[PDB]
DNA sequence: AGGGCTGATCGTGCAAAAGTCGTGCCAGCCGTCT
DNA sequence: AGACGGCTGGCACGACTTTTGCAATCGCAGCCCT
């Protein structure tokens, strides 16, 4: 969590994004699926689920590459965990004494 | 911090102080120990990150 | 048609209580029910950067720790000097007793003489409030650090040597006996004890972000405006209706009936949140027949509430309102308040009416604003005041009333002019 | 404090009952009032429930001649359960209107010997009668009575009790005739055409005739009420577009060509 | 609690304050240098138990019984200046107006 | 418009049209002298035409038959007093029409009490409920009709004086059958197209002088039941006639 | 060839014991004046 | 310098609230036991 400051906007809410929103939509996934399989379900949902989970995983990783999330009224791509890598705006960047 | 979640204690370590998240064991003369109603080891701050 | 026990009709209803109804009710849990309805929708199938600057000041605590770490220390002091700084609470007093010190240190070499001085070294740290005992001896340092031109400092210092307890009951006559004091002196010397910064670390800690949740509105444009209880946060989750058409169309018996038992669970959720929605405008409206009158008359005016009266006036069922007022708050133009704080607790006034408990409680506090400052109202005095407001409340419902508005007594208040 | 619009005449007998009134005020025993139909004595109680009783105190206007079924008039006095088809619910609040007041009828002569008798074994006393079994309570109520005929006529003909007809009248209240009223009257006629032409929202002075005003004098105008002063400003509304009216009509029947 | 501007600063000197008014505001014309108070807001704690610690320093000291801090505006550093005019707008429904 | 029902080509007709036009205008009390089968809400029809709430209908439904404590009943309504329950206010007078005015029939056979529950409705007076208090007010007009001659029972001690006093603020004379004469062959001819109309023949095929006659010559009790019997005997007859076959009439017996 | 019997679907309440508040009231104590 | 007084707070008893702990029996009829 500490790389992943929640910087309140309003103070109201935290408002954690782009660090967070796709843990929190891969970790309800991923719970739904796991009490999925022990109710029997049938091929059809889970097939469809796990690959909506392989998908956000996908998108966690890389998200210009395969798919496009936007936040709330923006629809700006999201800095998956190799978009802080590369690019004019990675973590490369910057360390080059800037 | 939440129970088994995003931010949470017994996970990524202790919080901005020595203190315990339940209560007890918050003091400096505690220093590996981890309490039972609450485990969470009594360490810095830092190693959160 | 007054005939008694007579031929009886058949029942054409029944209660049907269901614990699906009760969860539906959810007793108005609000975000705690908009968790559970998401963990619902979840186990339901076929259901639905920034700036960043990450900088302060860590309460001048990093700031202290710096400055002694600053000031030369040797290695062992300067642990021990840490030590001490980790012994600080937000206020500036030590937490810990030395000897509680002096055993976490674990150390036979180390003593109560050393561990002391390097406190009176620590003590003297870079910012005020670091004394780490009573305000009394932050006073002192603060008097220390004060200029000696200052009068009656001497007095003030007797006082509070060994007198701290005669300053505390506000004991003037046996405090001005056992210290000679002049008249006024004690007047100069509260005086000069007003600017001794209490609490100095509180200022420190100059950060406080604030915490509040919209939930219900009671903005009551142009009278009686159906400001909704927050309608953009209430969840309205729907099922999917591609995947339920999927289910329509699905080729397995077995997979149609577990689809039709979805869509079920799905209506039954539905029908959940209609009902929620329904009740909340329903106890608007409730609350809008009256809370008018409340806000224009005052909270020393406020009529006394009752949750089965107003249950009545809803014709809803009165334990249906009772779990839909738990857990409830409401957000007015004149602040945030809970449902129970909406509600108003009964109490009985002259001239055939009914005074809430605040509303004696607001309208004690209103008299207590006007009382002389050197000598606090007493209860007795409250309660005379009471029977010219004509309240029927006597002293023991005025004391009650100040117990919720913490009135300090009477002669703690007291203090001289 | 506040005072409730009133007709103004020059009829010292209603200020001296005023007066009396005011006198009766602090005094909380029962109060009897001699006005016969059409007096407007249920104005006289709630002025007198405005000063009478505590301030803000609860009012109730039941006339037992309303009452339909007896066993609703038993119903009138608190039943706890197993009563009527449905005993489920039963809150008859006519105690409860009387708690923390006074008590106003009109026209109690109608009312079956029982309930006279039930009202004077309550009110002497102070007891509540309950329908279901309860004990009772001694609600704090007054009462204050207005009817037409004389007490002493019902003694001879018997339907007060002794005990009931002088527990019942404490306090005698005559309510001045309409007819007994002339000058008084005519100001109170004054005023109230002054009423009706605000209310009617007609800019247009309503105004009067002479023969109008003798023929107002030749009525008998038995109730003092407003009624027949709002009937004799409906004459008046039959006619428009007239500074002053001509002629009246003593009713839609009479003068029907 | 809600939060009111009323110049009750503790922890702060009378100098400080010697050019606040009692609303909290600071009056028309004046001058400024560094860091000094302009606008006076606290922020409420949360109540505590009976605590005998801070309850003896009420009992002493009172008016302010840790219940506030010192969240007042003041003036950027580096930054020098005099004031010209001031404006405060309040919703419907509060009527403090001490100095409105 | 209200589709200008039983349009009344008397001048008499006409005046108390206008009056009744004045009347809605008002919202106060106000009495319709009216007979058995004459004015059947055709006046409250015109009043609802040129009511104040012209947007929002009043109640009407001032005709009504039932039992004493079947009146008494409609007035005050209670879920847990009764017979029936769950049902409070089920007649809902007040509660029929917010404002308007309140309609009222066959006030002879209420009874004193409920003359008294009229009177305090004609005032500004509470709600009647069987238990509790009924601070509810809910204001509204007030309508009334009966066939009789309030004012001898009355003076027989059959009704409320008060009641029938102030309820009489201005009492609207109604004509009966027997009144209308010469607009009697209007109304004829009016309900003949009604029925054609209604009973799909393809028009009025026409009237007979024996027929008028007959007509004429009948007593006519009702001011359009009369004349709806008459053209129900008509369309049922000549609709396969195709002709005005002289006159037929309505009898609830026949014999040979 | 005849009996048992099995699970689909079956929707806004309440009440009763518990708890808790309103109100009053007595017992001691300290500030005090005698 | 011991008693007047008012406070305060515990102690008690009715009066209002309120929470949780409560769901069968179907009418289908085919399958299994006898
Ligand atoms: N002095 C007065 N001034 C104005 N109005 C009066 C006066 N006396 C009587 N009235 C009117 O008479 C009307 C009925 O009076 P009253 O006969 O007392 O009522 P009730 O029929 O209930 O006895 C009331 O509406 C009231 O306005
Ligand atoms: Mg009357």
């Amino acid at each position: 969590p500490d790389l992943r400051p929640l910087v309140p906007l309003d103070g109201g809410r935290f408002a954690t994004s782009d660090l967070n929103d796709l843990y929190r939509r891969v970790i309800n996934r991923n719970n739904r699926l796991k009490r999925l399989l022990d109710l029997a379900a049938p091929d059809i949902i889970v097939r469809n689920e796990k690959r909506m989970l392989q998908e956000a995983v996908d998108a966690l990783l890389d998200n210009g590459r395969r798919g496009r999330a936007i936040t709330g009224s923006n629809k700006r791509p999201l800095k998956s965990l190799a978009d802080m890598i590369k690019g004019k705006q990675g973590r490369f960047r910057q360390n080059l004494l800037g | 911090p939440e129970r088994d979640g995003l931010f949470c204690a017994r996970i990524f370590g202790p919080v901005k102080d020595y203190e315990c998240l339940c209560g007890k064991y918050k003091r400096l003369k505690h220093r590996g120990v981890i309490c039972e109603k609450c485990g969470v080891e009594v360490t810095q701050t830092k190693v959160r990150r | 048609m007054k005939q008694g026990l007579q031929l009886r009709l058949s029942q054409q209803l029944a209660m049907t209580p269901q614990l699906q109804q009760a969860i539906r009710l959810l007793q108005l849990s609000t975000l705690e029910l908009q968790q559970e309805l998401q963990q619902a929708l979840e186990s339901n199938p076929l259901l639905e950067l920034p700036v960043y600057q990450g900088e302060t000041t860590q309460t001048l605590q990093d700031y202290l720790m710096w400055q002694v770490e600053l000031t030369p220390f040797t290695d062992t002091d300067r642990a021990i000097a840490t030590s001490i700084v980790d012994a600080v609470d937000d206020t500036g007093y030590l937490t810990i007793q030395i000897e509680d010190i002096v055993d976490s240190i674990g150390d036979d070499e180390i003593g109560l003489e050393e561990v002391e001085a390097v406190l009176k070294r620590i003590q003297r740290f870079d910012p005020v409030g670091v004394a780490a005992k009573d305000l009394r001896d932050c006073l002192l340092i603060q008097l220390s650090q004060f200029a000696k031109e200052t009068p009656w400092l001497e007095e003030a210092r007797l006082i509070i040597s060994d007198h701290l307890d005669l300053l505390a009951n506000h004991d003037f006559r046996t405090l001005m006996r056992v210290t000679r004091l002049k008249e006024e002196v004690l007047k100069e010397a509260v005086n000069l004890i007003q600017s001794l910064d209490p609490r100095p670390g509180q200022s420190i800690q100059t950060s406080e972000p604030e915490y509040v949740i919209p939930d219900v509105l009671v903005r009551k444009v142009s009278g009686r405006w159906t400001v909704e209880l927050n309608a953009d946060s209430i969840p309205r989750l729907k099922i999917n209706q591609q995947y339920a058409a999927m289910g329509n169309s699905a080729r397995n018996d077995a997979d149609g009936q577990f689809i039709r038992s979805n869509l079920q669970e799905a209506r039954w959720l539905i029908k959940s949140l209609e009902s929620r929605n329904d009740t909340l405008l329903r106890v608007s409206r409730c609350i809008v027949e009256q809370q008018q009158a409340f806000f224009e008359q005052g909270e020393e005016y406020m009529k006394p509430m009752v949750l089965a009266d107003i249950a009545q006036a809803v014709e809803m069922h009165e334990s249906t309102i009772s779990r839909v007022t738990t857990q409830k708050y409401l957000h007015s133009p004149r602040g945030i308040f809970e449902l129970k704080y909406f509600f108003s607790s009964h109490v009985n006034t002259e001239g055939g009416g009914e005074a809430s408990s605040t509303a004696i409680r607001a309208l004690v506090k209103k008299l207590i604003a006007a009382e002389n400052p050197a000598k606090p109202l007493s209860d007795s005095k409250l309660t005379s005041m009471l029977s010219e407001q004509g309240i029927m409340v006597a002293r023991r419902t005025v004391a009650k009333y100040r117990e919720s508005l913490s009135i300090p007594p009477s002669n703690q208040r007291k203090q001289l002019v | 404090a506040e005072y409730k619009d009133n007709l103004l005449g020059e009829a010292n007998s209603f200020l001296e009952v005023l007066e009396q009134v005011s006198h009766l005020a602090p005094l909380d025993k029962p109060v009897l009032i001699i006005g016969e139909r059409g007096t407007g004595k249920e104005l006289i109680a709630s002025r007198l429930h405005y000063l009478s009783s505590r301030w803000q105190g609860p009012f109730i206007s039941l006339n037992c001649a309303a009452l339909n079924e007896n066993l609703l008039d038993s119903e009138l006095f608190g039943h706890e359960a197993g009563a009527f088809t449905g005993a489920q619910k039963r809150h008859p609040g006519r105690f409860e209107r009387a708690d923390g007041g006074t008590l106003f009828l009109d026209e109690l002569a109608t009312a079956p010997m029982m309930v006279q008798e039930k009202l004077l074994r309550v009110i002497e006393y102070g007891e509540l009668e309950r329908v279901g079994g309860s004990q009772p309570l001694q609600v704090n109520v007054r009462l204050v009575c207005a009817t037409n005929a004389d007490l002493p006529a019902m003694v001879n003909e018997g339907t007060f009790r002794a005990d009931l007809l002088d527990r019942l009248a404490f306090d005698v209240v005559q309510l001045p005739p309409l007819r007994e009223r002339e000058s008084d009257i005519m100001l109170m006629a004054e005023y109230f055409a002054i009423q009706m032409c605000r209310e009617i929202k007609l800019p247009l002075f309503p105004g009067f005739t002479e023969r109008a005003r003798e023929t107002l004098l030749n009525y008998r105008w038995p109730g003092n009420i407003r009624e027949l002063k709002n009937v004799v400003e409906r004459s008046v509304y039959r006619h428009g577009t007239s500074d002053y009216p001509l002629d009246d009509i003593i009713i839609d029947p009479f003068k029907r060509r | 609690g809600p939060e009111e501007i009323t110049a009750d600063i503790p922890n702060v000197g009378e100098a400080a304050l010697s050019k606040l008014d009692e609303s909290g505001i600071v009056y028309i014309g004046a001058e400024v240098t560094g860091g000094d108070i302009l606008v006076g807001k606290v922020t409420p704690k949360g109540e505590t138990q009976l605590t005998p610690e801070e309850k003896l320093l009420r009992a002493i000291f009172g008016e302010k019984a840790s219940d506030v801090k010192d969240s007042s505006l003041r003036v950027p550093n580096g930054v020098s200046g005099t004031v010209i005019d001031v404006q405060v707008f309040t919703r419907d429904g509060v009527e403090k107006d001490k100095r409105a």
